[PDB]
């Protein structure tokens, strides 16, 4: 049986067959795979000639654009000594590398980049979704204009005296303009004031009613000195039509911050095609677990 | 309990004398034993009674149940998966609990399961339980000098007992007096006829001596004493039934079959595992997840669903054989039957009725034949010459025994007849073909009778002639042929009389031996006219001098009987014997009757020819003839006795047409042992206590239901409630319907093995998102696929199955190669091929292109990066590109269902086209539409993304998988195309399951 | 079109759900006509 199923040496067999049925086996299986992968990579290509490469047919799934931020939190917590240094190195890190993209030396020259209002403006229609113009252009977007996160005075952007900085970011979406709620009589306590219909307002608090008192003064930072996103950075044409393309960027500091002591903080975007989600907590707003522990 | 001591032929005391007797138990032959005495024996050594079988509580079958082969391998997957999950929860956070949920799926399957088949086999012995009727019985014993009717069970060795025509003998006694007392030794011996008891010894074997009583034996006629010399289970039929208890099982081919299943799929498993871990370990990879990985592989080649489908499949073909009156007590011995290749009978209970029986008579120089069939279903014997009127008269008249009492509404053979068995044949046959005898012999008022002398061998009387225009006298003896010829000196021909010259005289001696040599027992019947001259109708004919002449009667004609076979006895040898099935008679019986049932049943097809026959026809002795010349073969069991193990092969190796007489239920075994030595499958068919250790070794025991012993009937695995033969050719053909389709079923489930492990396989090896979910894996293996597989049992014929030759065991199994090839190698890499494809669209529409999702998982999976770039430069939150996952692995899912469509219509027929066979199968057809409407179900249902997590999906993703399925129906076509063209092709010793 | 292109970003689930369900019912009660046609 184990000796003679593997070689026997009266029919000449290894395994069970001779020198050539082997071969007639692999022969047909050669055969019948490559068939196999030729009549695949067919249904493929038929596929890759179904679709458009300027635009997604299905644009359902990501309608509710999200709220990121520029620090790496494992939890959504941001922990960390102001004596160790290497405590909140995690967080600089991911913090230059976000901002290492808006240098002034990428942003240089007539092409691709166009200057636009200092100030919040209206959006921009750099014509439809097609090649017929060349590569459109984008609004320039400095560093400069965070004033005290920027690692251009303090590296560290904060972290270093108990005063972190948080950039939050606005979800690129293809073709999506961005609509601020109007001035009528309903409308949040908060937005009332500086109503730049041009400016698509952020605001942060406490998640629970106690925390209200131990957090302190939310300093944020953006274009025009406006704590929003300028309508003029939409909207999006895509990679393929916009490469080398910016989008607007928000600081927001957490002055006065009470230590020894974790602070969840709930950081929110108001608007018509806005929505949040219950099972999404990333979906138009954004929550932070901050405590400076030194 | 020595098994050798057991196995050993019985041995006695019978050879000794009625002193010697009484001086080595103890015992006065005229006045027994005394109270105390008796009593003193019952507590020194126990009742008359049988030991009680080895009892057994429920919760242990249930836990047989739960354990087996295929039930141990989903334990061992159980186990496996617990094991991941407590790995994952100590060396990560966030744990996925999808390997608990397969833990838990997979124990639930296996209780269920066993809760099934265990209920099954408790119907089974319910309805089994409701046959053993016993009613107490009181035997005769003699103390002190008293007769006292006492419990059976309080019988010792030593008392006197005392038995009469119609009781039960209790224990094994040593006949003392007996008054023409004869006895039924058909259930332990074996033999057809009633053995007369009498004081003196005879032969050296116990069996076959009349000095010996036996238990469990009845008192057919007469009245005898006897001193038991053998009480309880030290009893011959108490030593035979503590054998047949303490022999093993064994292990059914299904069984066996099943395990070189598991042995092949732990094979592939443990393979692929080892494999692709070496291959992580090379890829980076850490130790602790490729532990994860090899435990996922292994875990995930296992058929869940297969079990279930197994047990149903089997169940199914149980109840067809339950509504023919065919019970299994076992699930898996319903398979057994069709791989029988030889199957060793008994005669006496199986292949007879065990009912004397009218079958030949002699009349006008004429043989004519009567119906014995138990139904009355045959030809008539022409009942218009006043020759058979005669006879009629003649058998009716002088008989004495009358059918019992309150019989009115059974048929006029299964009614109870009170008397021997010769003039119950008599009786029936006339009451049959000539109405109410009562009143033939109330018509004719019986004057005076001379009973059965032994020297005389002939029964006369005379009785009233109700001619009312003759009021003479009439007279008729009857008894041997040979005693009635010397007797007679006219013949009734045709009604009217004739001389006895010598060419009637030969014609009688031919007709003698006629009847002789067909193995019945035949009778003479003859009558006179008594001249009222000479014997006025007041004249009374006394039975003290020579009143009737001896001499100068009218013979009318010969009367034989014989026990005949049942109905479809011979019908069903002729099918087992076409199907190749070895057929060879073993029985207890005299080879004289044994060799003529064998040929008027098939065993000895008319033509061949034994030894004896051959230096008979030639007339030399026997010691001259080849051996080989001689297809069939009659072992007799005195020779059997002295044979070694390669004498018994050689005769089982070179005789087709084999025939053990006088066999001894211990022989009986050995024959089996020496059937099963060589390698085939051995089925038993019996009825009495003889065929216990028969029934028990042989590979699959068949009990006769209503004519059978409850030891029996208790030790056999199949019972035949309707006592009918032709279930045997049933059960083959079912057996065999039900093999064929459990290959087609395995092959179905195993299919779907590789579009459920290749997207974890890529997984790992390409870096992809997640291709098919755990909870839809559920859902396809325990779902959908359930159904369909149940249905493929339910699949007709192809070709004649009563006609091919039986499956060889060593060489043609159920799951080869050549069905792994297809099922893991052709069709279900086509249909992960769909799948992935359907995968790749979903993907593709949504915009990660394939070029931009090879290397993503990483950040695919993290839970804290909310900006993943697609191909079209959008940023997707975790939780929108998880929603879109797990509608890839519904479309997955639904993908599956679309190429099982065609992948169970290419299992329905495994040669044969489907414009040939057909879509009959009503079933089949159900399980399609349920398998879709399911798929619908679980993914447009409210509610469902939250708690399986299938989402809905757009009409246009339902057709990515038409063009495989198509083109896999196409693929097996012309398979099965070229199979059929060229006979034993490259296609066929590769493709062909 | 243009600014109010909000169409754009919105599907019928909702009646996809209710039509598939339609069918899922017709296809089941079929199957079922099939398994009982013969017995009666
Ligand atoms: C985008 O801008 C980044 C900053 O640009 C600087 O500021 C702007 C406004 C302009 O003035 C520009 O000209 C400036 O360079 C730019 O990153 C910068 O790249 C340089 C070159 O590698 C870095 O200089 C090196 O510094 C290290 C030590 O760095 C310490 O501080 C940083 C934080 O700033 C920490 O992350 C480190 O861990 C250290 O703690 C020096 O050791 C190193 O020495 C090298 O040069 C000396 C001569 O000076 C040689 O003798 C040595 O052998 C070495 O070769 C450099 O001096 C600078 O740190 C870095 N800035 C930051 C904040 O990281 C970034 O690359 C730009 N990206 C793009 C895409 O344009
Ligand atoms: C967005 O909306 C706010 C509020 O608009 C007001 O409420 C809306 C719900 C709706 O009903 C509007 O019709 C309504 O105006 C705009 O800001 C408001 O602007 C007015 C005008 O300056 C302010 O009213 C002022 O109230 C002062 C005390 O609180 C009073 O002293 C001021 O005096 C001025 O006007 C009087 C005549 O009434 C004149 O005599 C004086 O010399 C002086 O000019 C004046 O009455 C409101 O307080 C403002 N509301 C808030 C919350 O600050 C806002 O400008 C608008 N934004 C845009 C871009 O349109
Ligand atoms: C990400 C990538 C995805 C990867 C997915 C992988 C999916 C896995 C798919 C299939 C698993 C294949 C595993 C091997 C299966 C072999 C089947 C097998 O073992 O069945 C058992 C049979 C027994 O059969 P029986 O009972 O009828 O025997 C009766 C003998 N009596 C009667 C004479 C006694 O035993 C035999 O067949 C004998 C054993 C023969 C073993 C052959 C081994 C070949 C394996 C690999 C070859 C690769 C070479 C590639 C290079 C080619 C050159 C170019
Ligand atoms: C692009 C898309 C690709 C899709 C690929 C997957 C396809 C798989 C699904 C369906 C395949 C259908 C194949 C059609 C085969 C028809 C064969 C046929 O017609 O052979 C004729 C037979 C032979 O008769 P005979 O001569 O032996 O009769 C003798 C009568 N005597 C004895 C009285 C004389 O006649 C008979 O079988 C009797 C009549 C039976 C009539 C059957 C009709 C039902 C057929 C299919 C059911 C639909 C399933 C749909 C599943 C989707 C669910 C949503
Ligand atoms: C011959 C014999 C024929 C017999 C045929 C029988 C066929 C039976 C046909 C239908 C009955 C199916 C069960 C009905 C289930 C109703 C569930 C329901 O109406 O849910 C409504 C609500 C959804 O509310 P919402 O939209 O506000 O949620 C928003 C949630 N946000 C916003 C957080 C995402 O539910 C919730 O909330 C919680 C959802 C609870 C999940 C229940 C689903 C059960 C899961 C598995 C069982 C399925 C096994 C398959 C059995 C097959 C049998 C053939
Ligand atoms: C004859 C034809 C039969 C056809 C039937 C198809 C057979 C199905 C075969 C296998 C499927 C069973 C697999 C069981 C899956 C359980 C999944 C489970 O437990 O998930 C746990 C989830 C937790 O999820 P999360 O962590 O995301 O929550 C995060 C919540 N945050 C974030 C808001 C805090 O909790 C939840 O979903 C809560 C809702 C609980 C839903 C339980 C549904 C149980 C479904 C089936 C069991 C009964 C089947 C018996 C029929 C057998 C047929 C032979
Ligand atoms: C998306 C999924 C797509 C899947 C598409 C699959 C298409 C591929 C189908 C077939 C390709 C395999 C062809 C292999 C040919 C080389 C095999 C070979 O070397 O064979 C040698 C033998 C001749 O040796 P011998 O027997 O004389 O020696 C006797 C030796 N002793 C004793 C061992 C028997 O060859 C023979 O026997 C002749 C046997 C030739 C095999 C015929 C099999 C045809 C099966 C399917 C074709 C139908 C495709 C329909 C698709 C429609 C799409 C819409
Ligand atoms: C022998 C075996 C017989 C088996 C018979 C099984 C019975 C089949 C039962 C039902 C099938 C009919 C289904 C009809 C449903 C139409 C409903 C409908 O209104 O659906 C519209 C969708 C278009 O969706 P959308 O995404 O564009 O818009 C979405 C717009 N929102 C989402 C914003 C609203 O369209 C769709 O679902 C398209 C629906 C699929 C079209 C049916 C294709 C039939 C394929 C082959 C049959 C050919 C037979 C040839 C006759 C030969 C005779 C000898
Ligand atoms: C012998 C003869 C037998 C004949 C038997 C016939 C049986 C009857 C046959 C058909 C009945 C059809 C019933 C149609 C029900 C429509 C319900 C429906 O359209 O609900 C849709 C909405 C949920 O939409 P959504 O906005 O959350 O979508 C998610 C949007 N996102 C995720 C983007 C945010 O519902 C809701 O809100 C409220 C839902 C309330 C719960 C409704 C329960 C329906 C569940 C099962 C019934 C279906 C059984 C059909 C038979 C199949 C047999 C296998
Ligand atoms: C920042 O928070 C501190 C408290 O942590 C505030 O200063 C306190 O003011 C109270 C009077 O209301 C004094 O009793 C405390 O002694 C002060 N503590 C310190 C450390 O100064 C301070 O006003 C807050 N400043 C801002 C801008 O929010
Ligand atoms: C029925 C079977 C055997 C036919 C198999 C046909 C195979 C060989 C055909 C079907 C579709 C074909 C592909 C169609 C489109 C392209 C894109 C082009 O830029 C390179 C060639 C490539 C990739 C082709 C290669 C050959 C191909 C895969
Ligand atoms: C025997 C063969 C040829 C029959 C093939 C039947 C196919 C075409 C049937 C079977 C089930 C059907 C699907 C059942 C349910 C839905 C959901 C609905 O909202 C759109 C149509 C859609 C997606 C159907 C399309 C057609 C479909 C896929
Ligand atoms: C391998 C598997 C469990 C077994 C399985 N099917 O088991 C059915 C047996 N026929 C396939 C499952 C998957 O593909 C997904 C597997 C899961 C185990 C746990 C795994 C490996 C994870 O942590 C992520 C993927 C999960
Ligand atoms: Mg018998
Ligand atoms: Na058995």
């Amino acid at each position: 049986g184990w000796k003679k199923f593997l070689w026997d040496s009266e029919k000449k067999e290894f395994l069970g067959r001779t020198g050539s049925s082997w071969f007639k086996i692999f022969l047909f299986y050669l055969i019948f795979y490559g068939c196999l992968a030729g009549i695949f990579i067919g249904t493929i290509q038929v596929l890759l000639l179904t679709l458009s490469d300027f635009e997604p047919k299905y644009q359902d799934r990501v309608a509710p654009p999200g709220l990121s931020h520029a620090p790496y939190a494992i939890k959504t917590e941001i922990s960390f000594s102001i004596s160790n240094p290497k405590s909140y190195e995690s967080f600089v890190k991911s913090m230059h590398k976000l901002m290492d993209l808006y240098n002034e030396s990428s942003q240089a020259g007539n092409s691709p980049f166009e200057d636009c209002s200092d100030t919040p403006a209206d959006y921009i229609k750099r014509g439809d979704l097609d090649d017929s113009q060349g590569q459109k252009k984008a609004c320039r977007f400095s560093r400069m204009w965070l004033k005290n996160c920027s690692g251009l005075d303090d590296t560290t952007y904060g972290y270093a005296e108990g005063k972190p900085c948080v950039v939050a970011k606005l979800n690129r979406i293809i073709g999506f303009y961005p609509k601020p709620l109007k001035n009528t009589t309903d409308l949040p306590e908060e937005l009332q004031a500086n109503y730049n219909q041009y400016v698509l307002p952020l605001r942060c608090a406490a998640k629970r009613e106690e925390d209200r008192e131990k957090i302190g003064s939310i300093e944020y930072f953006g274009l025009g000195g406006y704590a929003g996103f300028p309508l003029q950075y939409y909207p999006y044409y895509g990679k393929r039509l916009q490469k080398k393309y910016l989008q607007p960027l928000l600081a927001i500091q957490f002055t006065n911050l009470t230590q020894n002591m974790e602070l969840r903080i709930e950081c929110k975007v108001y608007g018509e095609n806005i929505d949040y989600s219950e099972k999404d907590r990333f979906r138009g707003r954004f929550e932070v677990k901050i405590e400076v522990k030194s | 309990d020595l098994d050798e001591l057991k196995k050993e032929v019985s041995m006695d005391d019978h050879k000794l004398s009625l002193d010697e007797l009484h001086n080595k138990y103890g015992t006065d032959l005229t006045r027994g034993l005394t109270n105390a005495r008796a009593k003193e024996i019952l507590a020194r050594d126990g009742p008359n009674s049988l030991t009680p079988p080895p009892t057994t509580p429920e919760w242990i079958k249930f836990c047989r149940q739960l354990f087996g082969g295929f039930s141990i391998l989903l334990w061992i997957g159980a186990i496996l998966c617990f094991l991941a999950y407590g790995i994952q929860a100590a060396t990560e956070d966030e744990p996925a609990n999808d390997n608990l949920y397969l833990g838990v799926v997979l124990s639930t399957v296996v209780i269920v399961t066993g809760c099934f088949s265990y209920y099954q086999e408790a119907k089974s012995s319910r309805i089994m339980d409701s046959f053993k009727n016993m009613v107490p019985q009181q035997a005769l014993v003699i103390r002190d000098g008293e007769k006292s009717t006492i419990n059976a069970e309080f019988v010792v060795a030593g008392d006197l007992v005392e038995v009469k025509g119609g009781d039960r003998i209790p224990a094994d006694l040593r006949i003392i007096s007996a008054h023409g007392c004869k006895v039924d030794n058909s259930s332990l011996t074996g033999e057809s006829e009633p053995q007369t008891r009498s004081p003196e010894f005879s032969s050296e074997n116990p069996l076959e001596t009349r000095n010996i009583a036996f238990f469990s034996t009845n008192c057919v006629e007469g009245t005898a004493r006897g001193v038991v010399v053998y009480t309880g289970d030290r009893t011959v039929m108490g030593r035979i039934a503590t054998l047949a208890s303490g022999l093993e099982v064994g292990r059914t081919p299904i069984a066996i079959e099943i395990e070189h299943f598991i042995h092949i799929i732990t094979g592939v498993a443990v393979f692929l595992g080892v494999s692709f871990f070496i291959l992580s370990l090379i890829l980076g990879y850490s130790w602790l997840e490729a532990v994860i990985f090899l435990i996922g592989i292994i875990v995930a080649n296992v058929p869940e669903g297969l079990l279930a489908t197994v047990t149903v499949c089997l169940t199914l073909t149980a109840k067809r054989m339950a509504r023919k009156n065919c019970l299994v007590k076992n699930l898996e011995a319903v398979e057994t039957l069709g791989s029988t290749s030889t199957i060793c009978s008994d005669k006496t209970g199986t292949l007879t009725q065990n009912r004397m029986t009218v079958a030949h008579m002699w009349f006008d120089n004429q043989i004519h034949e009567a119906d014995t069939t138990e139904n009355q279903s045959g030809a008539a014997f022409d009942k218009t010459s006043a020759t058979w009127s005669a006879l009629s008269r003649i058998a009716a008249l002088c008989n004495r025994a009358v059918f019992q009492a309150g019989q009115d509404n059974v048929p006029i053979l299964k009614r109870s007849v009170a008397g021997d068995a010769s003039e119950s044949a008599l009786l029936k046959c006339i009451e049959l073909c000539c109405g109410s005898v009562q009143g033939m012999r109330d018509r004719n008022p019986k004057i005076v009778e001379i009973p059965f002398n032994s020297t005389n061998k002939y029964q006369l009387s005379i009785h009233e002639n109700e001619k009312s225009s003759e009021s003479r006298y009439l007279l008729v003896m009857k008894g041997a042929p040979e005693r009635i010829l010397d007797r007679c000196s006219t013949i009734l021909l045709n009604g009217a009389e004739e001389p006895l010259k010598e060419d009637m005289k030969e014609a009688f001696q031919n007709a003698y031996l006629e009847l002789g040599g067909l193995g019945e027992r035949v009778l003479g019947f003859c009558h006179f006219a008594l001249p009222e001259d000479k014997y006025n109708e007041g004249y009374p004919f006394d039975a003290d001098e020579p009143n009737f002449p001896t001499t100068d009667l009218c013979f009318v004609g010969l009367m034989a009987m014989i026990d005949p076979p049942r109905a479809a006895v011979p019908d069903a040898v002729g099918k087992c014997r076409s199907a190749g099935i070895k057929v060879i008679m073993v029985t207890g019986d005299h080879p004289i009757t044994a060799k003529a049932i064998a040929k008027g049943v098939g065993i000895i097809s008319e033509g061949n020819e034994t030894i004896e026959d051959i230096a008979a026809r030639l007339n030399i002795p026997i010691g001259q003839v080849n051996p080989r010349d001689a297809k069939a073969c009659v072992v007799h069991g005195s020779d059997l006795k002295d044979l070694s193990t390669e004498v018994l092969d050689d005769i089982l190796h070179y005789h087709t047409e084999i025939v053990f007489a006088r066999t001894s239920p211990q022989q009986k075994l050995i024959i089996v042992e020496g059937c099963q030595r060589q390698g085939a499958i051995v089925a038993v068919t019996g009825d009495g206590v003889n065929d216990s250790p028969a029934l028990k070794k042989a590979d699959i025991g068949v009990a006769m239901g209503i004519s059978g012993s409850d030891v029996s009937k208790q030790a056999a695995d199949m019972i035949l409630l309707d006592d009918n033969f032709a279930s045997i050719v049933t059960g083959v053909e079912e057996g065999r319907l039900i093999f064929d389709n459990l290959k087609k079923s395995i092959a179905y489930t195993l299919t779907s093995n590789i579009p459920e492990i290749t997207p974890f396989l890529v997984f790992i090896i390409g870096n992809v998102p997640l291709p098919l979910g755990t909870v839809t894996i559920l859902c396809i293996d325990l779902g959908t696929d359930m159904v369909p597989a149940i249905s493929l049992a339910y699949e007709q014929a192809e070709s004649d199955i009563m006609k091919r030759q039986p499956r060889n065991p060593k060489t043609d199994k159920l799951v080869n190669e050549r069905l792994i090839s297809m099922a893991y190698g052709q069709i279900g890499m086509i249909q992960a091929l769909g799948g992935f494809f359907s995968y790749f669209v979903i993907l593709a529409e949504n915009g990660f292109l394939p070029m931009d999702l090879i290397g993503k998982r990483v950040r695919w999976d993290d839970r804290w990066i909310s900006d993943v770039e697609d191909s079209f430069g959008q940023q997707w939150t975790y939780e929108q590109r998880k929603i879109v996952e797990f509608t890839c692995h519904t479309s997955f899912f639904i993908s599956i269902v679309v190429v099982q469509w065609a992948d169970l219509i290419i299992c329905k027929t495994r040669r044969n086209s489907i414009f040939q066979q057909g879509m009959k199968n009503k079933i089949l057809i159900f399980g399609l539409f349920e398998e879709t409407a399911l798929a619908a179900f679980l993914s447009y249902c409210p509610g469902t993304d939250v708690a399986l997590r299938m989402y809905p999906l757009k009409p246009s993703w339902w057709f990515c998988a038409f063009p495989y399925s198509l083109i896999i129906f196409l693929y097996d076509e012309m398979r099965r195309f070229i199979i059929r063209r060229s006979p034993g092709g490259w296609v066929e010793q590769e493709t062909y399951y | 079109e243009g600014p109010d292109n909000d169409e754009r970003f919105t599907y019928d689930y909702y009646r996809l759900r209710v039509v598939g369900l339609i069918v899922a019912a017709v296809l089941c009660v079929i199957g079922i006509i099939i398994l009982l046609a013969g017995k009666c």
